[PDB]
């Protein structure tokens, strides 16, 4: 995955679970949740972006 | 008749409340799942949205039309 | 480049009409959830958060006032047009005591033409309880052409006010200094508006209403009554009815004002022909009011070395118990629109309630006292408006405290000292509310349980333990003795409610001494208790709007917020808005009890018919004295008994009242869904509904969200008020029109 | 009238079932609270955040469904009692005609048959039904205190 | 006949209802004068009442013991104009409404600002979609066949 | 006029502490101000600062912290909040390590940190009878 | 006293700490995020349960979680 890639959220406790988002940036450092994904639908708190782990996102073909 | 019907409603609400309590504090997904596949009870939480949506549809259908006919007669 | 206005401040364009939410910084970005739609209407008139300049807020308020006055003028024009075209006003003029006023006919669709009642005068339509016919008769309007011309003038005036609002927002908007001339504004509103309006109305009454109504009462038919302009061009048509116009204005300018006693009287009582106040008394009243208000308008210093400065008056009113006194109040009331709105709305609602009382107490229109539906509707409507306006004044006082209150500018003044001992005020008001409720209501419950136990001598009744309102009876005695003793130039008491003779017009009672017994004691203390509890809720909201022991920084959360969280044991409804919500509920309770007391007492002990020999028979038969002292009595002899006409209205011309009765019950019960439930359940149900929509690929882009907590409360209270007030509306109207 | 009231009963049953089933299935979590099981069956809320979470627990679903159960049982018992009052009095034509519209219920069941009850004690006397009128008023008072 | 009911053309209580309503209307008519608009309105009411009763009598309508038309909605085509034909009409109209709404939602859902086009409707596109709903039964059973009517697993689900 | 010279020029309000902050605990906030600014008390109304040492007593930690948050608007930062038990048992509370909690300071260990997201919490049925 | 837990989804944006009305949360060094900081809850005895901390949390389903528990005069917000 990279910037601009489309991924499916696999985190169950997510307002965008099973949904598709756009990767903003994948951090190359040793952070726990490097993948930053932007969504079109705001969550219940109003935010439309979140940091996800490498195993919590699945790239769409 | 009134006493027994009120007791009936109370008992039904209690049954559903204790089902909810079982879900909260006694339900174990691991026991009700074998190799990814889910048993008859665990599958009720998979189409839970379907169940709730169709209960909502039936309730709205009946309410809309019963009230409509009653108000039309009124 | 005028010193009072700014020229062409805002361009007249439709571009912002196509951008909803442009006023708000947060809503301008566009909707993402359905909460945006509701926030759009909740912030439309909150001009404080739309601009950071007091000048812009003031200009918006000024133009909004113009729009509101245009709407009011359009409403009045519609009323006059309906009177001119869809009314039986001409027939009602010739038979005021036997024709019911109707000014709205119903189209014949879906069988609704049954609503066109037999109002009399060869007319079919809805009976009118707004009293416009009596008002028009008091104005001297004897033809429907005059109603049409008044409607045309109302339309022209409404367009003029619309143009004025547009002009003063887009072409010449006044500056802040112009708005802050409170001395000049008070001078003008007191002299010009109030005094000159009273003077102009006195002139109209004297020259048009006095002769035309005197001819009408003499039996002259409206067709042979001269046109109103002929009473001005001919000093002989009015000098025959009032033989004092023959002297002209010479007695006025020679200080010989005694000559004008023909048409400027001081009589009191009611006109025996029409049952209303003497229009000569009304004209004299308006003249005196005009002079008093014009004099009162020359008080505040505006542009000369003459008059008062409100700042100097307030700052001089200090005291040992009040510290700095009223210092800083002038700055508060000249820099905060919310404080002015609070004061004006509170006094305006109180004035509306006072108007409601004085209306039925002293009927000011011809043939309005014998139109019981009109009297009941006018009283109930004005009391409801007064209660709503009072709650609004409390709400805007709380809003001022949250938003526009500056602690530095109010050091040790009255506002500061009130906040410093808010605990004492609220605790003592709590004790008073408990005392009053315990006593009034528990005396009611004691009466109920003594009656249920077969102990009739243990009640708080007249034939039992008696609580005579001696103080009110003393006042009643003082007023009935006033003519000739304390008001030596009066011929009759101000109102026959205080005592005197039974005034009947066409065998129908207009006014009669309202006896006060133990039943009135209990209901009056119920009124006091309900008013005190409403004041408690609203004052607790205003005083604890900024901080408390629970939330020391409640002002940082704003005026309108649902809570601070489930902590501290639970911090629901701590806002100040949530206090205007509960206070709205309690105002509904208080006003409902007030109007119930009025309806039952009038029907049982004032209204009715008078036999030719002088025997008085009332609508219900005096059951108020003995059966209004128990809650079962109120349930049975008032609610159950007088609800008979509403439930038996089906198939008749009052069936619309039964339908509205049922619909208002439905709406009131609907409110309880929002009042009793919470947002989380509805959001989680919307989750499954959204799942179904997504399964069918029909999920809207604007994400559907359950109504916010504050909006849920607002919807609940609005539906509750609408349902309750509509139920009482249908009940009252059907009952008082049937009988 | 039986048809319409049976459909009203079905609506009441379905709505009570909807509330209870929604609370039971959503007890372990939802989108607004995907960890609701960690807070137990009965908790006040999750706070004003995320738009507001009033009555989000499963206990609150029971609490809301109690009103609907009371309403449904009220409809059932109203129907039964009015049908049997008309059957016993003999005026079964009163039910068959007036039971098709709401005002028929309000006027001919409640308003009509409440006359003996409210006259259990009047400013003139009392009957053995006086205790029932007192209980009537007591129930109204407790109902409105619940409203408080 | 069906359910113990009888045709309203032979129901005495039906004619009694008609006669009582007409008598009440005529008694109301008596208290007005000449050819004045109130009398014209009451006469129109009488004429409409008579026409409605006559049409209900000659309508294959079954009346009970109260003299009111009862609806036979068990499904038989004999009384098919009471429920079945209005049922088909409503199903057509409501399917039209739902189809045009869904088509508009899916059409503006693929534009740059889907949420803007929901508070500010694209009236040209809205008119284009709305008049295309007359084929909603055919369009629905041409999109369901292609799998374009139902989502499969991109739909979101809660934690349990 | 007042018991101590460092008290803010407050006229006293019936919203201060009660018998609880005489036998359970009371909270004192101290700060130094350059100007005798007029500020709003967390309990009642308007008080006047001292051009120097200022000391205020409250019944809750939240009241002292609300006052401190208000002080930040006056460019006052050196405010410090203490807890006093029934006797003179003073404990510094708010600037616990001299650095405000919003700024990271070395020497702080994570308390209440779980090395997983919310979804990793154990099922309640496995946490029965412990 | 209530229980406050911090989860490694913390991005160290400090909005929770500066929203706590009773000084319960603080920022401590960390190496699991870009900011190099994580929220901590070392003074939960002062936690009141107002949940302002998690109203300011930007992470998807929160990184600070407040579990209401036993009540205390501090946690009940009792000035008396
Ligand atoms: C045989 C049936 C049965 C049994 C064994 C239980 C057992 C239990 N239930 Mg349960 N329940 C039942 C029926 C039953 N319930 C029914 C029928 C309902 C629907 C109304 C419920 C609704 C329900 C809920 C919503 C909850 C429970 C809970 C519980 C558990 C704790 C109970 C508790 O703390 O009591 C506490 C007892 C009281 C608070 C006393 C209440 C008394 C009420 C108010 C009536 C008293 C007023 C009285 C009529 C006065 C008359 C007034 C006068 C003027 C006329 C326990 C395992 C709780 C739990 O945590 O489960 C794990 C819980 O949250 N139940
Ligand atoms: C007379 C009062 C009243 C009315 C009309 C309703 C109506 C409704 N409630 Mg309800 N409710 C009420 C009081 C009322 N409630 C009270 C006091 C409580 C206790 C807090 C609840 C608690 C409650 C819960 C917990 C739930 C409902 C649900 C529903 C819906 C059921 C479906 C239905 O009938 O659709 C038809 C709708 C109507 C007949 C009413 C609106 C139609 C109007 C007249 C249209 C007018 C257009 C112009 C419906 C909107 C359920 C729901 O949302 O299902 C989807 C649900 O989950 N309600
Ligand atoms: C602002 C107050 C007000 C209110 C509440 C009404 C209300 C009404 N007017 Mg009305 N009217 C008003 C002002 C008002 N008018 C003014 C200012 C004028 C002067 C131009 C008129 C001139 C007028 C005429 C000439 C007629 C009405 C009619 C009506 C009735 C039917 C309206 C209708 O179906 O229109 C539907 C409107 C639309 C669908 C447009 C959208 C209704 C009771 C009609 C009536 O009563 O028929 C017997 C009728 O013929 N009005
Ligand atoms: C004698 C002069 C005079 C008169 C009659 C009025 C009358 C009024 N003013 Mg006003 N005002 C005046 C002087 C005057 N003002 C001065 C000198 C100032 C500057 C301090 C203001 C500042 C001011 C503000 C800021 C506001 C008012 C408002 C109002 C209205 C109150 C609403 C009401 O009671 O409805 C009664 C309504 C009527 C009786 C309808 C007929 C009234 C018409 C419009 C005559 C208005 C007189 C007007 C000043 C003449 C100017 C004409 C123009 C070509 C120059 C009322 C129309 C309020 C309002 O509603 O705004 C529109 C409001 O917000 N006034
Ligand atoms: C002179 C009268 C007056 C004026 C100028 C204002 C002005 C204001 N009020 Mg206010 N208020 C008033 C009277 C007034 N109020 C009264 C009498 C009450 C007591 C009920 C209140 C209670 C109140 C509260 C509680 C709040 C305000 C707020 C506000 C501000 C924003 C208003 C807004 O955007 O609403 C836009 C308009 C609407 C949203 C309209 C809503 C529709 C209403 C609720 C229903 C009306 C139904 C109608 C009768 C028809 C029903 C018939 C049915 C059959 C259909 C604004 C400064 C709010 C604020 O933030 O202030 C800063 C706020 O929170 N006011
Ligand atoms: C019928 C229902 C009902 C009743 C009885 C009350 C009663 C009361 N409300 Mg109210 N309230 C109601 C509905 C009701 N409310 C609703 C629906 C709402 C929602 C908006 C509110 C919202 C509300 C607010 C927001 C406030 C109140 C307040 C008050 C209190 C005013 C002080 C008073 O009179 O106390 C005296 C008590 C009574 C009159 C009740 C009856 C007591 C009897 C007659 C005498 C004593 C009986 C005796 C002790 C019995 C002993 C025997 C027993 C042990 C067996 C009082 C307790 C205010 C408050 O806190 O008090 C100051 C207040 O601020 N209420
Ligand atoms: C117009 C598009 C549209 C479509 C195709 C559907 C389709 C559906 N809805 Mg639905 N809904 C819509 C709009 C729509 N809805 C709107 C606008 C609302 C807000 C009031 C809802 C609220 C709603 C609820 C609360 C529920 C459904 C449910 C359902 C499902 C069962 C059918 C039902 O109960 O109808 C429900 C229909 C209504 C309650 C009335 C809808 C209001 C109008 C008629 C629709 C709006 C028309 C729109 C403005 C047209 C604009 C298009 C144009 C610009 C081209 C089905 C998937 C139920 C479900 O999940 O069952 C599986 C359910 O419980 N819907
Ligand atoms: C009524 C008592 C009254 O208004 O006396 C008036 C009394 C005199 O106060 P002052 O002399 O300080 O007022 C002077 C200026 O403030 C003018 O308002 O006011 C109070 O002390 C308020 C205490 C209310 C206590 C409620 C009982
Ligand atoms: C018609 C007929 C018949 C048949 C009958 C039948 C077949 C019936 C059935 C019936 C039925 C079939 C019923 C049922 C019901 C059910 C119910 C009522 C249920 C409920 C449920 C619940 C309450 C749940 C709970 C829970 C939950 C929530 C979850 C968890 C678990 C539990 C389980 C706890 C016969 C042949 C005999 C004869 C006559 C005719
Ligand atoms: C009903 C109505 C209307 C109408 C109104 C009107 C018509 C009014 C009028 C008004 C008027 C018509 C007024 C007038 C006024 C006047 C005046 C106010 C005057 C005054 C004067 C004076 C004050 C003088 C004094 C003097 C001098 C200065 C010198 C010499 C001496 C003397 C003392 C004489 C409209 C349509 C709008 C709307 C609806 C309602
Ligand atoms: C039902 C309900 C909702 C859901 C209600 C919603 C989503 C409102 C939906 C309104 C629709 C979409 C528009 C209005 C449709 C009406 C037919 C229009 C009004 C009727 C006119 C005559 C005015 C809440 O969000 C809520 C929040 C807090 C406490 C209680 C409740 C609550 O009870
Ligand atoms: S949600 Fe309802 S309950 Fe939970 S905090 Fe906000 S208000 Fe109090
Ligand atoms: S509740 Fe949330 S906000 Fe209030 S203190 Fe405990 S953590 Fe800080």
């Amino acid at each position: 995955i990279q910037k601009g890639s489309t991924v499916r959220i696999l985190r169950k406790e997510s307002y965008w679970y099973n949904e598709s988002g756009t990767v903003v940036v994948v951090d190359q450092s040793k952070v726990r949740y490097p993948v930053l994904v932007r969504f079109t639908k705001v969550n219940y708190a109003g935010t439309n972006t979140n940091n996800f782990g490498l195993n919590e996102v699945e790239e769409v073909v | 008749y009134t006493h027994h019907q009120y007791i009936a409603g109370f008992l039904m609400v209690g049954a559903f409340a204790h089902g909810a309590i079982f879900f909260v504090r006694d339900y174990d997904p691991a026991v009700n799942t074998r190799n990814g596949e889910k048993n008859v009870l665990a599958r009720m939480l998979e189409h839970k949205e379907a169940i709730i949506s169709h209960l909502s549809w039936v309730s709205l259908f009946l309410g809309f039309h019963t009230l409509g006919i009653y108000v039309h007669n009124d | 480049k005028s010193t009072i206005v700014d020229f062409n401040p805002v361009e007249t364009s439709f571009e912002k009409w196509a951008k909803p939410g442009q006023f708000s910084r947060t809503l301008a970005k566009g909707p993402k959830t359905t909460t945006w739609i509701w926030n759009l209407h909740a912030d439309a008139h909150d001009f404080d958060i739309q601009t950071n300049s007091l000048q812009e807020v003031s200009r918006k308020i000024f133009s909004a006032h113009f729009g509101q006055l245009a709407v009011i003028f359009l409403w009045l024009s519609g009323m006059h047009f309906h009177g001119a075209y869809f009314s039986n006003y001409s027939a009602w003029l010739t038979n005021p005591t036997s024709t019911k006023p109707s000014a709205q006919i119903v189209w014949p669709i879906v069988g609704q033409e049954v609503l066109n009642a037999d109002v009399g005068g060869n007319f079919q339509g809805i009976q009118i309880t707004s009293g416009f016919f009596q008002l028009w008769r008091a104005e001297g309007i004897t033809s429907e052409v005059e109603l049409y011309w008044t409607a045309v003038g109302g339309l022209v005036a409404s367009f003029l006010m619309l143009f004025a609002g547009w002009f003063h927002y887009h072409k010449a908007a006044p500056k802040l200094e112009w708005f802050q001339n409170v001395e000049s504004m008070l001078n003008h509103h007191l002299a010009g508006l109030l005094g000159l309006g009273s003077l102009s109305w006195a002139g109209h009454q004297i020259h048009i209403a006095l002769p035309i109504n005197k001819l009408l009462d003499l039996g002259v038919s409206p067709e042979e009554i001269p046109l109103p302009y002929e009473f001005i061009l001919n000093r002989d048509l009015i000098a025959q009815l009032y033989p004092s116009f023959n002297k002209g204005l010479t007695p006025f300018f020679t200080l010989n004002w005694g000559e004008y006693s023909d048409f400027l009287t001081f009589k009191g009582g009611l006109n025996p022909v029409t049952g209303g106040l003497w229009l000569t008394d009304t004209a004299h009243h308006h003249l005196a009011i005009a002079v008093l208000f014009i004099v009162a308008g020359h008080m505040y210093k505006t542009n000369w070395f003459l008059g008062h400065s409100i700042k100097t008056i307030l700052e001089a009113h200090k005291g040992p118990f009040t510290g700095e006194g009223h210092k800083g109040l002038y700055e508060v009331l000249t820099t905060s629109w919310h404080a002015q709105l609070a004061i004006n709305l509170a006094l305006f609602g109180s004035l509306s309630i006072i108007v409601a009382h004085h209306m039925y107490a002293m009927p000011p229109y011809p043939y309005i006292a014998i139109d019981y539906p009109t009297q009941l509707s006018l009283f109930t409507h004005h009391v409801w408006i007064g209660g709503f306006c009072i709650v609004g004044g409390a709400a805007h006082g709380a809003i001022f405290f949250v938003r526009d209150y500056n602690a530095a500018n109010n050091y040790n003044n009255l506002i500061d000292r009130v906040i410093r001992h808010r605990d004492a005020i609220i605790s003592h008001l709590n004790w008073v509310c408990i005392f009053l409720g315990c006593h009034s209501f528990g005396l009611y419950v004691h009466n109920d349980t003594m009656r249920a136990l077969g102990r009739s001598q243990d009640l708080f009744s007249d034939n039992a333990i008696a609580l005579k309102p001696i103080f009110a009876q003393f006042i009643q005695n003082l007023h009935t003795l006033a003519p000739g003793s304390t008001a030596p130039n009066a011929l009759t008491t101000v109102s026959y409610a205080f005592g005197g003779d039974v005034i009947s017009v066409g065998s129908k009672i207009a006014m009669m001494p309202i006896s006060l017994g133990t039943a009135d004691f209990l209901v009056h203390h119920i009124h006091a208790f309900t008013i005190h509890v409403t004041v408690l809720i609203l004052l607790k909201g205003v005083l604890y709007s900024r901080n408390s022991r629970l939330i020391p920084d409640k002002a940082n959360l704003g005026f309108r917020f649902p809570c601070d969280g489930p902590g501290r044991g639970g911090t629901c409804q701590v806002s100040a808005w949530d206090h205007v919500f509960l206070g709205l509920f309690w105002m509904y309770n208080s006003i409902s009890i007030v109007i119930f007391h009025f309806s039952w007492k009038m029907q049982s002990d004032v209204w009715g018919t008078v036999s030719p020999t002088g025997a008085v028979s009332h609508i219900t038969g005096g059951n108020f004295a003995q059966s209004s002292i128990t809650i079962n009595g109120w349930l049975r002899d008032f609610l159950w008994s007088q609800a008979a006409q509403v439930v038996q209205s089906y198939g008749s011309s009052l069936s619309a009242y039964g339908l509205i009765f049922l619909g208002a019950h439905f709406i009131w019960a609907f409110s309880l869904m929002f009042l009793f439930s919470g947002r989380g359940y509805w959001q989680e149900l919307i989750e499954s509904i959204v799942w179904a929509h997504n399964k069918l690929k029909v999920a809207p882009s604007i994400q559907p969200r359950a109504l916010s907590i504050t909006q849920g409360r607002a919807v609940g209270v609005a539906h509750y008020l609408l349902g309750g007030i509509g139920t009482t509306w249908a009940f009252f109207l059907a009952r008082i029109i049937s009988v | 009238g039986d048809f319409l009231v049976h459909h009203a009963i079905a609506l009441g049953l379905h709505t009570t079932t909807l509330i209870l089933v929604k609370g039971a299935l959503d007890a372990r979590g939802s989108k607004l609270m995907p960890d609701k099981k960690d807070f137990g069956y009965s908790f006040p809320c999750d706070g004003p955040g995320r738009g507001g979470t009033c009555d989000i627990s499963a206990w609150d679903a029971f609490y809301l469904a109690m009103f609907w159960m009371l309403n449904t049982i009220g409809w059932v018992t109203f129907y039964w009692h009015w049908k049997h009052l008309t059957l016993w009095q003999g005026n079964q034509v009163q039910f068959n005609e007036s039971s098709n519209y709401i005002m028929g219920w309000l006027r001919d069941y409640l308003w009509l048959n409440s006359s003996p009850l409210i006259n259990g004690y009047n400013p003139f006397g009392m009957n053995s039904l006086s205790v029932w009128a007192w209980m009537f008023l007591f129930g109204h008072l407790v109902w409105a205190t619940g409203f408080m | 006949d069906i359910g113990g009911l009888n045709p309203c053309k032979d129901s005495e209580v039906f004619q009694k209802r008609l006669a009582k309503t007409v008598k009440k209307l005529e008694n109301r008519l008596k208290k007005y004068e000449e050819g004045t608009p109130p009398q014209i309105a009451i006469q129109q009411q009488i004429t409409q009442t008579k026409q409605r009763f006559t049409r209900y009598a000659d309508s294959n309508l079954l009346c009970g013991n109260d003299g009111l038309p009862h609806l036979i909605t068990d499904g038989r085509w004999s009384h098919g104009s009471e429920f079945l034909l209005p049922s088909i009409l409503f199903l057509y109209i409501s399917g039209w409404i739902g189809w045009v709404g869904r088509k508009y939602i899916r059409t503006v859902g693929q534009t740059s600002n889907p949420t803007e086009k929901e508070i500010i409707i694209d009236v040209p596109l809205a008119i284009s979609i709305m008049t295309s709903g007359f084929l909603w039964p055919f369009a629905a059973w041409q999109e369901f066949l292609s799998g374009d009517l139902i989502a499969s697993d991109e739909t979101i689900t809660t934690s349990p | 006029k007042l018991k101590q010279s460092d008290f803010p020029k407050f006229e006293g309000s019936t919203g201060g502490w009660l018998s609880a902050a005489k036998n359970e605990e009371k909270y004192v906030i101290i700060w130094t101000s350059k100007d005798a600014s007029l500020f709003e008390m967390p309990t009642g109304g308007t008080a006047k600062m001292n051009a120097g040492n200022n000391v205020a007593y409250f019944a809750r930690k939240e009241q002292c912290l609300a006052l401190g948050s208000q002080l930040r608007g006056f460019k006052i930062t050196n405010y410090k909040i203490f807890r006093i038990y029934p006797p003179l048992d003073i404990t510094l509370l708010h600037p616990f390590d001299g650095v405000f909690p919003e700024k990271v300071n070395q020497g702080r260990s994570p308390v209440g940190k779980r090395d997983a997201s919310i979804g990793g919490n154990p099922n309640p049925a496995s946490l029965k009878f412990q | 006293s209530h229980t406050v837990k911090i989860y490694d989804t913390c991005i160290g944006c400090t909005q929770c700490v500066r929203a706590c009305p009773t000084d319960v949360l603080e920022m401590v060094p960390w190496d699991g995020c870009k900011a190099g900081q994580i929220a901590s809850a070392p003074r939960t005895e002062d936690c009141v349960g107002c949940k302002r901390c998690e109203t300011a949390c930007p992470t998807d389903f929160l990184s600070v979680r407040v579990y209401l528990g036993g009540e205390t005069t501090r946690s009940l917000g009792l000035a008396y």
